[PDB]
């Protein structure tokens, strides 16, 4: 689907926009 | 030497004595005290997040209290005027000092310069 | 490592929040300034009363323009948030328009293109425009909060200023008041008597609702805030988008020998008015709560961060798992123990061994042996953990040296003490019950016994309330809070006098036995018009805390034997349960994450993509209990860890070339699970369903 | 069907007669020509450096003039206002339009 | 194909120009109202006296705070760039830290790497903080005006509106002013008469000066501006750096029936003052030439543009190829010509041939053959051209059908004609020169034939004035400067009475005769104390136009036959030097720039890289007759065009494989040199200076 | 040395801080 199946393994690069809540996500971007 | 030189402008911020002396001392403290702060701005920003040069800076703050709480407002206000208008020239990332020789090695190279030369 | 604007804007107000603490620190030593500054240092000048208030004026003059900047700003962030929030509960969930769909994620979006630029310009422009008349009825506002950063560092230092300045019975009880757990700064708590269970504690009526990801709000309910029409900017509840707006409200609001230098005294007032921390804390709750999530690796590394002081479940649990990892490390002394595989010589045995090991602990490490059964790895531990945890859970008898130690007071999955006669031996078991919910803190490990909420708040060292009656027994609670609401009906007395109770109760089997009373005198003090509230709080205080104080403290020495006074401070409940019982229940999603599938067949049908969807699809079709053996097969133990750094070991499911002949292995001191490849869904699901009973 | 818009706008407007006909024919003309402002910015800000809906808008503009320019003069602050405080969204660069057939196809999305 | 906040900024003032440009395009209907709009639509609104004065009060209330902005903004930018202006002329240019330096380029910067983030942000914080309380002496401002596109937006638009509202003798003699070519809008003029002509026209003392990249500020002196001392913020220099200083004292400068429709006239008054929009663009000139310079692409490419009406040459160049290419292929009449190479029969088969062609022009192309010579390329018309140029310019008779045509009067490499008694054969000759001349502007050549500057705007349709003399004669200039300066001395008639001028004129043997006199009644006037500018005029218009006027006429008449009066609109006589005659002088850079460098050797000495580094040497280090004949043995021309859009084929160096017994060959109609590749430096530049004298 | 020997075919990609004269190019980046 959509929804990947393993770790990523973080992947390194993050902005913090994915440890927003799931009610606010619309506000956010990246 | 610091509290040599504190002491000699505390000195002659208490002179009542000959005329013209205490707006001159003011005028003095007022350009210490704006070196002082920007190489306590610069040293900050540098660090990450007490070493003995920020101390230094904070004694010299502590013992001068009423004009560096101004020159420290006017420095802010200098810094926060490229935010509030929109008109911040954009620069790269970089990482902080973990230590304090690194800060030391960075602010060298700011602080050690030479004026223009004039034509010759 | 390329140039940006918002970087240097974030740098430039990182500097700027520096100058402002230093000012800040600066202004504080004014009223010592003769015992701190003027009495060790050589050079120092001579300060008067009228010099520090012309500072202060001086101060307050020079921080005005960038006060209005920030307050408009955090105003009309607020206020979109909170109309998102208002339109997320009155639309179609089933929407694409909604707030709470699939497709508003910014990871969903980025994944599934493996819309156009001028399209978000044009829906950004059309949103700005909309906003300035009050014209943006269900469409959702176009913002981006992670590009406000520079915003944030402004708004922490002049919180850093503002708190600086400011700290330098019937039904007004305290036993009806929630504690710093429950309630929101800044806002007014909800009505403990005319609001509902389902709609007030909705933890309590579902306790699954406990994630580490779970917001405040909708565990604890709605807070309120009571500002509404007052002529002040800050009296008034922000529901303008419009900055411009805001800004012209802040600006019309704006603009609408002596004593010792001991008696001075800052006062804050930037508009007219004196201000808190608390109410600006509470004005902007959701913006607050955000900034917290996405901007606590940089701005929230601040020294004296509002965001840190705030901070949730991840903040303080990787605080307490570096400190007990410092403190095991600290020690070099280790524990060894030996069981076998059965109730009763498993107890007698963990019993005399826990007993003879320090008869505070400094334990490094602790391995467990089987009798008759061969492993050294770590996962023996776990697999004693759960199973000292379901033979104390068990509900059988006591194996000589009479009650059961646990009961349930009527929510399911849920335990409560036991006193029953206490002797030496149940205090002996309770503090090796503490000990050992020590050991499995300290070891990080989990160790499957669940308790109540006042049973944990006993342990941290926390006042008990009314609101914690209902995490104990919810319909005899709102039995109670109908009979508070009806006792004060203008009838009075009709109600009153007609089932007549009196101050004595009747217990159950399981606390004793019956026909206690409850205040001296007994039986003769019948109901009166106005004594019901002390009847409410004897009763609740005799049923939490006096049938079991003698338990209660045994495992509060138990885990302080082990554990300091330094390590439960500033710890919850909810916490405490999430770092000792896991999560609770399996969920797929966490699991997903944990894994790593490692392959080593060398087999390419199709580039696998087949065989993991069909077993995370198997996973997903499975009831919980054969979850819960299924999570017993990878690690040993039935529940999963809160985060990623409950694991010393990653979680791996490692493939093997296919032969469709024996079981998938386990290696539990690693957290392996070698499973061969096999060809059909259903094949699959069967080997699995037989693989996780053993 | 403009003019006919317009004419019955104007004949509301210039109606001194019935008590409340002349500010409640005013609000209807603010709510209009901001919903024809907004029209009009979105399609030009898509085309490039007349066409015909433009030339409608500015029509629309000419024959309610007194109202038109202290509306649009509040569209421009509303659009002015995010990049003076520096609190602008960032955004992705995109191309302009050189004919008239896409920016209707822009615009009939949004 | 990335989020920026600058895209977005940019864009929304776009949108905020486009609104702001509709606001004036409404405003500027008023006085034609009812003519305009109360005449056509069916349905329009009645508009009075007072509502418009209302209107004009609300707009100018409502849009304040973004000319407050912008002021600021452009002063501080303004203050910026004209201290790093005051800075560079008063160092040494060989420290680094010169602005113009080698270092200081961008581009040079990164092509160093095949210094560090934090340095950077910490100069430019310690420029910030410097800035702040006037401590910047001797370094250089931290600032990057290509991040200033949104405010450029905002100006346009500012600018529209202001220049929207604003539209709707003796020594006092129109001789001695200058025009618009030599002015500076908003800016002062320099004294002719007090100042040398090393500080105050340049480019006559260095004709080498003018350059396609040359400004027009070190090509006719320095402007000056008179604002100093005057309360308001407009009638004072802006000399601060600090954008917080500006916007104080913008603020505090800033808060220190009837008529019929028709006699509706607005007037700008923002700050209590009547504003023109010559005085805004005079303030900030360098800031908005180097907005010019580095935002045409977008921001220069709105309608109305002050931008696009500053431009400089290649604005201008740019819009005359594309008229010219359209022009030329509008129609399909070809021209062929057959010539010799000599002097006598090619002059006179050119003027045969050019008489018998329409004896305007619509010739689609030029088709050149040599009689006894193979060759049917576009090389051959240039060859044609230059041949023509120097058999024209050169000096020995007048080959039948008797004076030369053409004369320098005093500076070398410049021609003015020669009258000499002219007959209908000189007349047409000029015909025929101004034809070629117009041939040679159609058909993207050099005719490397170069006139003075009056000669080039007699024919462009300008005024002659008193400073185009100085690009005719430059000592008697500086004479007849002195002289005018000493008439005006204290001792008036001591030294009137020394020398005794008259007003007659001895001739030089070019020009005519001798004993000429200027006015009637002729010598017996001799120079009063009040007489000596009318002296001066009468002589400068008697030798620049008096002598000579026929043969301009007939030159004007012969561009004008082929050439229209809509393409020399909007034309000077730099960018016709640098169309025609290309950049004069022959440099590296541009030639380095103009060539691809093919290689077909598939010889791999060090990957090249030494052969081409010495070829460069050897261009670099080679006379300028020697490369006026490198460059006729490319495109058999003497002269390189302004710009790449002059080569119609692109120049190309080819190399061979290594072979040395033969000269490189030329390709002249695809602009082609075939070289072989050798081994010695010193082999390779005689066989060059071999090659070349062909 | 530091300056290209041969044309960069204009590469696209431009800022206009190349097209900036040379007595303001310090003012300039890219």
């Amino acid at each position: 689907l959509d929804e990947p199946l393993e770790r990523t393994t973080n992947s390194s690069h993050a902005n913090g926009a994915a440890q927003a809540p799931r009610s606010m996500q619309w506000a956010v971007r990246n | 030497l610091l509290d040599t030189l504190l002491g000699t402008l505390v000195k002659e911020l208490q002179n009542k004595y000959t005329p013209g002396r205490r707006e001159e001392a003011i005028a003095v403290t007022m350009r210490f005290l704006r070196s002082v702060a920007r190489v306590f701005v610069i040293l900050s920003v540098e660090m990450a997040s007490i070493p003995q040069p920020i101390g230094k800076c904070k004694r010299v703050f502590q013992a001068l209290l009423p004009y560096a709480v101004e020159e420290l407002c006017n420095v802010a206000e200098s810094l926060i005027v490229p935010v509030r208008m929109g008109i911040a020239r954009p620069t790269a990332p970089f990482t902080l000092a973990s230590t304090s020789i690194d800060a030391m090695q960075g602010s060298e190279e700011l602080f050690s310069v030479e004026p223009l030369p004039p034509r010759p | 490592n390329a140039s940006s604007y918002l970087t240097s804007a974030s740098s430039l107000a990182r500097a700027y929040s520096i100058v402002i603490r230093q000012i800040s620190d600066l202004m504080g030593l004014i009223p010592k300034y003769n015992h701190l500054v003027y009495s060790q240092i050589p050079a120092a000048v001579k300060l008067t009363y009228q010099d520090a208030v012309n500072l202060q004026n001086y101060v307050e003059e020079k921080l005005i323009p960038t006060w209005n900047w920030m307050v408009s700003i955090m105003d009309s962030t607020e206020a979109q948030l909170r109309y998102g929030s208002a339109l997320a509960s009155a639309g179609d969930p089933g929407h694409p328009n909604h707030p709470l769909h699939a497709s508003q994620n910014s990871a969903r979006r980025e994944r599934m293109t493996a819309m156009s630029a001028r399209g978000d310009f044009l829906n950004y422009a059309l949103s700005l425009m909309r906003s300035h008349n009050d014209e943006h009825s269900d469409v959702l506002p176009v913002l981006d909060v992670c590009s406000l950063k520079h915003v944030a560092y402004v708004f922490q230092a002049l919180i850093y200023w503002i708190k600086a300045m400011n700290q330098q019975t019937g039904q007004n009880h305290p036993f009806f008041r929630r504690s710093d757990s429950m309630t929101f700064l800044g806002c007014i708590p909800p009505n403990p008597f005319e609001v509902p269970l389902a709609e007030a504690i909705p933890l309590a009526d579902q306790p699954h609702l406990l994630q580490p990801n779970a917001r405040k709000e909708d565990l604890f309910g709605r807070p309120s805030q009571g500002l509404y029409s007052d002529r002040n900017c800050l009296e008034v509840l922000p529901t303008k988008m419009s900055y411009a707006a805001n800004l012209k409200n802040v600006m019309n609001m704006q603009n609408r020998e002596g004593p010792p230098l001991t008696s001075f005294r800052p006062q804050c007032s930037f508009m007219g008015m004196v201000i808190s921390h608390d109410m600006l804390l509470g004005r902007w709750r959701l913006s607050l709560e955000l900034f917290g999530r996405v901007f606590m690796e940089d701005v929230g590394a601040e020294p004296g961060s509002i965001l840190t002081e705030l901070g949730g479940f991840e903040v303080k649990e990787s605080k307490f798992r570096r400190e007990m990892e410092k403190l095991r490390n600290q020690q070099s002394r280790d524990l060894s123990l030996e069981v076998d595989r059965d109730r009763d010589l498993l107890i007698q045995q963990t019993m005399r061994q826990l007993n003879n090991h320090f008869g505070p602990m400094a334990v490094h490490r602790v391995k467990v042996t089987f009798k008759d059964e061969p492993g050294e790895g770590s996962g023996v531990a776990r697999s004693f953990y759960t199973a000292i945890a379901q033979a104390f859970l068990s509900n059988e008898k006591l194996p000589n040296l009479n009650a059961p130690l646990f009961y349930q007071p009527g929510k399911r999955g849920f335990y409560t003490p036991r006193p029953g006669k206490n002797t030496e031996a149940r205090l002996n078991c309770f503090r090796n019950i503490g000990r050992i919910l020590g050991l499995c803190l300290l070891q990080n490990e989990l160790c499957p016994i669940t308790l109540n909420r006042h049973v944990i708040k006993v342990l941290l060292g926390r006042k008990v309330n009314w609101h914690d009656f209902a995490f104990f027994d919810p319909v005899m609670y709102e039995s109670l809070r109908q009979l508070i609401l009806a006792s004060q009906s203008s009838d009075a007395d009709a109600v009153f006098s007609a089932m007549d109770l009196a101050f004595a109760i009747d217990l159950c089997k399981e606390e004793g036995g019956g026909q206690v009373e409850l205040i001296p005198n007994g039986v003769n003090i019948p109901v009166t018009p106005q004594n019901v509230y002390e009847y409410v709080r004897k009763y609740a205080e005799h049923r939490m805390l006096v049938v079991a104080e003698q338990p209660l403290h045994a495992m509060r020495k138990g885990l302080l034997d082990v554990l300091p006074k330094n390590s439960l401070e500033d710890l919850t409940a909810e916490d405490f349960r999430l770092l000792v019982n896991g999560c609770g229940e399996v969920n797929v999603q966490m699991l997903i994450s944990f894994t790593s599938f490692n392959d080593e067949s060398g087999e390419n049908a199709e580039k696998l993509l087949q065989f993991k969807r069909w077993f995370w699809s198997i996973v997903e079709k499975m009831s919980m209990t054969e979850r819960q053996d299924l999570v017993y097969f990878w690690t040993s133990s039935p529940s999963l860890p809160a985060s990623e750094e409950g694991f010393q070991p990653m979680p791996s499911i490692t493939i093997r070339p296919p032969d469709d002949q024996h079981l998938p292995t386990a290696n539990t001191c690693i957290s392996r699970l070698y499973v061969p490849l096999y060809s059909s869904k259903q094949i699959l699901k069967q080997k699995l369903l037989l693989a996780i009973k053993t």
